[PDB]
This record gives C-alpha cells, structure tokens and sequence, in this order.
C-alpha cells in the first residue's frame, strides 16, 4: 500500500483537494488508501471513493469508445490495411479499464460490502458492484462475458431488493440504482422492455411520494426523476 | 449515450 | 526507453490515435519514444510532441494554481490550522510538473535543438524550451529562480532573432513564439511595457505582411494575430 | 491568464 504510511483523515482531506483540482486518478489513489486502512466509511466519504472511480473509469471508457470505432472502421470492406497499431492502443486502454474495475470490485469485496449492514450503504455498494461489472460486461468479448453480466445482474437485484425493502421511493441511492439497473437492461442485458419498465415505475412510484419531503429533498429526488423521464425519452 | 449515476 | 521495443512508425500512429482519444499522457509518452529513436521529426511530428507536453502540463497547472490558491487561503488570518496537506499535496502536483518539464527540456537537449538547422525547427524547438523554462519559473521560489527565468529568456531570445532573420512576419512560429515571449514578460519578467511593446509591433507587422497570403496562410496567421489583440485588450 | 499557443 503507497498510502499506508498516511493517515486516513489526511487521506480524505487530500482526496477532497484533488476532486477542486480536478485530479481524480490521485483523488482515487487517496480513497483506495482510506479503504484499506480497515475502517467503515461514512456517507461523504462513500461518495468520494465513487467520484473519483467514475471519473477516471469514465475517462477511460470514452477512449475505449472513441478506438473501438476506428478499429471497427479499420475492418470495413475497402479499409486499407494500417496493421495491428489500432487494435493494440484499444487493448491497451482496455486493459488499464480492467484493471480499474478489478481494482474497485477489489476494495468491494475486501471488506466494504460485508461490514456495511445498513441499507443505506450496502445498497451504495451493491450498485457500485452492479456498475463496475457493467463496464466489464461493456468490453467483454469472451468465454466469460455472460459470467460477467450475471456478476452485475446479481448485484443490482441484490442492491434492489433491499432498496424496495428499506428505502422510501424517493430515497436518491435507490432511484439512482433503478436508473442504472435500467441502463444495464437496455445496454448490456439486450432487454429494452425491462429497461422500459422500470424506469417508468421507478419514476412512477417517486411522483407518489413526493409529498413527504423537504424542499431540500425534493430537489435532489426530482433532479435524478429527470434523468429517468430523459431516458425513457430516448428510449420511446 | 444514457444517463447514469 | 519503455518504447524501446516499439516502431517508430508505430509510435507515430499511436499519437495520433491518443490524440483522438483525448489521451495526451500516452501520447506524450508515445512522441518521447519517437524522439528517442533518434532521428529527427517532421512538421508534422513536432506539432503531436507539442500537443501531447502542452495538454499534460497545462492540466498540471491548472491544478497547481488552484491548490497554491487553496494553500494561500490557509496562510491567511483567522484561517484555521488544517495541518500540512494542502503543502503536501500542492507539492506533489508540483514535483510532478517539474519533472514534466524537465523530461521535455532533456529531449530538446538530447538531442533535438542542436540537430535542428532549418529555421522552423529551430525556431519550434527554442519556443519550446522558453516556454518549459517559464512553467518552471512559474512555480520557483528558491536561489535558482533567477537563473530559470534567465534560461527562459535566452531561449526565447535565440529563437526571435533566427525569427526575424529567417520567417516572414506572418509564419505561424514566428508569431506564437512572440506570443509567447510577450507573456513571459508581462507574467514572470516583471516588464509590462516590453510585453505591449512586444505584441504591439508583431501584430502591427504581421499585419502588413497579410497580402503576401494566400487564403489558407491568411487564416493562420489572422488566428494568431487575434490572440496578439486579446492579450494587449487584456493589459490595455 | 493571457493567451499563449
Ligand atoms: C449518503 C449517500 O450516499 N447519499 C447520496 C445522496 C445523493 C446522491 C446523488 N444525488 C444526486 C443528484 C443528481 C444526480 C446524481 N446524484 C447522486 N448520485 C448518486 C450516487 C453517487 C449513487 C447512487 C445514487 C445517486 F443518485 C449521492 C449520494
Ligand atoms: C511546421 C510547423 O510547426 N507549423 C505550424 C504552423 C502553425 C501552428 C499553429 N497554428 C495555429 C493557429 C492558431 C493557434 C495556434 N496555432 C499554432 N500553434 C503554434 C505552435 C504549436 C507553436 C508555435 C506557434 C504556433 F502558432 C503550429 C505549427
Ligand atoms: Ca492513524
Ligand atoms: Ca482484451
Ligand atoms: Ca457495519
Ligand atoms: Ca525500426
Ligand atoms: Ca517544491
Ligand atoms: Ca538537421
Ligand atoms: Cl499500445
Ligand atoms: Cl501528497
């Protein structure tokens, strides 16, 4: 551990400076040391650690994106040879992506999720284990890719079923998770009615108890309501 | 793409 | 050489893929083993060299600048003790930075400038070393501030008098490098007036020289030219 | 910051 020798409160500190500076490779590298230091984390510093993951694993799917067309345009008809310089740098990026996701399903799994007994950070790690496998599944090609998206599957129902339990329909964490889940049917899982589906309902139930909240809470539940409406748009 | 969180 | 193995031809393509891919710091990576192959770079080449170092270390600036801020703020009266990490980590984002810069100055060294006889690549690569002194005058504060300014200086000063000998008044080079050179005196030398002067009498030049251009020329050089007047809109 | 190329 590079970050063994620090102190975990100078750890989040630092990993709070490098999110206002934009730097989320060193902010992970923070957040990785804090985990390992043994502790449970708290609600802000769950958030941290997914921050500074989405953000550098977000960075690294794009690129994988933007050479997995050039590679793909590479294999037309008519597509004059450029030898094996493209599908190398995509293997490349897509290794570093592994690599990533392998690192964070790491920390879930030693020991984040089996100390976290309350909903709601078990359901925050669940849907990070649901996530991390989905971006596997993204670059997957082989005898394992539907080992793979059985991985994310089980995680998000896991991550839902305690979230339909223990949480209100509002709560942000479950309708994040809903969101993504659906994301997962639709992109990953080739089920567009399912994907349909829940997004509806998810956004069906939320209006319903809308009610219930604070000013504050309504706006952070509808903010991620419209990412649900904006999906099923896309989709309808 | 869609959105996720 | 981590790229020792790998084809110059290959590198080349694989920069410009990185650049694609918004990947600057593999392309760097990528136009350092290219240059350490030994022989000297193209037009073309130059510019992906530059690119990949400009993007990288102007992301490590940004930084720097808003965590030196940060750690001003602290130093401050009536700011509360934070302990030292925002030091720490401004540092270490400054280590990083120095020796970015000094990875491209031992390139220009070893052995760039002194193969480079044409006065483009001459010019191209004095600009570079002007420029890669400034970061590092940005950040000095110790007894060799002086003579990294100095080193600055004479790199911009070796490249504007091949410049004027060599390039009409409206080459692309020509014009950045007093771009640039302006602000290194407006911004690390301490002498505004040089800087308007600087940029006053090139654009004035420059302007000219314009009907010399063919429409594709004059849409360079004119792009640049704009950065001259928002630079003396800016001190003026 | 001023412009620089
Ligand atoms: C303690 C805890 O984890 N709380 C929490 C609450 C809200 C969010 C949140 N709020 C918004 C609003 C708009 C868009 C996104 N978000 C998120 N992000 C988010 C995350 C990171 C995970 C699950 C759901 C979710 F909405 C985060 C954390
Ligand atoms: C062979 C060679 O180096 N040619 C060359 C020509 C033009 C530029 C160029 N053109 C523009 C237009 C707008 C803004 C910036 N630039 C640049 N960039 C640039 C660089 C990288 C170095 C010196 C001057 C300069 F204008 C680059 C290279
Ligand atoms: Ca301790
Ligand atoms: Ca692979
Ligand atoms: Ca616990
Ligand atoms: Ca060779
Ligand atoms: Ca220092
Ligand atoms: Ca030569
Ligand atoms: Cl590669
Ligand atoms: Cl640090």
């Amino acid at each position: 551990g590079a970050m063994g020798s620090m102190e975990r409160a100078s750890l989040i500190q630092k990993a709070k400076l490098a999110e206002q500076a934009e730097r989320y490779e060193d902010m992970a590298a923070f957040m990785k040391g804090a985990v390992e230091k043994g502790e449970e984390l708290s609600c802000e510093e769950r958030n941290l650690l997914s921050v500074a993951y989405k953000n550098v694993v977000g960075g690294q799917r794009a690129a994988w994106r933007v050479l997995s067309s050039i590679e793909q345009k590479s294999n037309e008809e008519g597509s004059e040879e450029k030898g094996p310089e493209v599908r190398e740098y995509r293997e490349k990026v897509e290794t570093e992506l592994q690599g990533v996701c392998d690192t964070v399903l790491g920390l879930l799994d030693s020991h984040l999720i089996k100390e976290a007994g309350d909903a709601e950070s078990r359901v925050f790690y669940l849907k990070m284990k649901g996530d991390y496998y989905r971006y596997l599944a993204e670059v997957a090609t082989g005898d394992d890719k539907k080992r793979i998206i059985d991985s994310a599957r089980s995680a998000y129902q896991e991550a839902m079923d305690i979230s339909k339990k223990e949480m209100p329909p509002t709560n942000p964490i479950r309708l994040g998770l809903a969101l993504n889940f659906s994301v997962f049917h639709y992109e990953i899982a080739n089920s567009p009615e399912e994907a349909i589906s829940l997004a509806k309902t998810t956004f069906d139930e939320a209006m319903a108890d809308l009610h219930t909240l604070s000013e504050d809470s309504y706006k952070d539940s509808t903010l991620i309501m419209q990412l649900l409406r904006d999906n099923l748009t896309l989709w309808t | 793409f869609p959105a996720t969180v």
